[PDB]
């Protein structure tokens, strides 16, 4: 019943180059699950963070 | 198995971090990903940087 999510996938950076074998660099999103603070925290910048 | 023929199950995947010292031990030989050590960069043995 969840809505399905419209991204923009970007292939930049990709190079096709006489490697070894094809090598998957990287993978990222910015998407995340629910999730209860498990620890917190103060940088020496001052910020306080909550992991 | 019994029939001459074999059957993959799995390959081990490595990890490798930009910094080994930014690794928080968790006991019995255990580490954990942190900020410090940065993300993990997943391979096989063998190839690449393994």
């Amino acid at each position: 019943g969840a809505t399905a999510a419209t991204f923009s996938l970007s292939f930049l950076n990709s190079m096709q180059q006489n490697t070894g074998a094809n090598n998957i660099v990287a993978t990222n999103q910015n998407g995340y699950k629910p999730g209860d603070l498990v620890s917190y925290q103060i940088n020496n910048d001052g910020t306080v963070v909550g992991n | 198995y019994s029939n001459e023929q074999e059957q993959v199950l799995g390959q081990i995947v490595l990890a490798n971090f930009a910094n080994n010292e930014g690794l928080a031990s968790q006991g019995d030989n255990v580490w954990a990903a942190t900020q410090a050590s940065g993300v993990a960069l997943l391979g096989t043995a063998g190839s690449g940087n393994f």
